């Protein structure tokens, strides 16, 4: 529940060096739950 | 016919769902199992047969 604040914040892998989470996020379940739902809640603008 | 009862089950097709009575039209059908992408064209006509 605490961690739900942190998914759709700009710096959230601030520590962790892995930068494309939220790529391979979008990329692995995007189809089946929607990209622009995967993108709301990551916080990240495909058209940007 | 078992990934298409998964994909019934699934939310993702029922947001394309609008109808209150639960039934869907031919044109968002064939959109929903786009949009999934679990389907190719093909198929996506067999379904809808």
């Amino acid at each position: 529940q605490w961690d739900r604040l942190v998914l759709n914040t700009p710096s959230f892998p601030s520590n962790y060096w892995d930068k494309f989470v939220k790529r391979k996020v979008l990329d692995k379940h995007g189809d089946i739950f929607g990209r622009e739902r995967i993108a709301e809640l990551l916080g990240m603008d495909l058209a940007s | 016919f078992l990934k298409l009862k998964d994909i019934v089950g699934s939310e993702a097709f029922q947001d394309y769902v609008t109808d209150p009575r639960g039934l869907i039209s031919k044109k968002d059908f064939q959109k929903a199992m786009d949009s999934q992408k679990q389907f190719t064209g093909p198929e996506i006509q067999f379904l809808l047969s």
